[PDB]
């Protein structure tokens, strides 16, 4: 921990970004988080929505 | 745009409907602006 003030820049940076690219799996109360796979059964003037 | 249609599906004569007329026929788009009015006409045309 002696080197601990430089460590959790590192730390921080890695978790910041981990965090954005996991927020890709919600779905926000979509039917579903892949945008092909709703693209793909839902009709485009529902789909939009 | 004028044009005679059957009661069965005359429903969709509105934007993102499908069916027959919607697909093959007539289709509005999804920004369409403007009024669908119909009248029975089985007086004059049946």
């Amino acid at each position: 921990s002696a080197l601990g003030k430089l460590q959790d820049v590192v730390n921080q940076n890695a978790q910041a970004l981990n965090t954005l690219v996991k927020q890709l799996s919600s779905n926000f109360g979509a039917i579903s988080s892949v945008l092909n796979d709703i693209l793909s059964r839902l009709d485009p003037p529902e789909a939009e929505v | 745009d004028s044009f005679v249609i059957r009661g069965d599906e005359v429903r969709q004569i509105a934007p993102g409907q499908t069916g027959k007329i919607a697909d093959y026929n007539y289709k509005l788009p999804d920004d369409f602006t403007g009024c669908v009015i119909a009248w029975n006409s089985n007086n004059l045309d049946s």
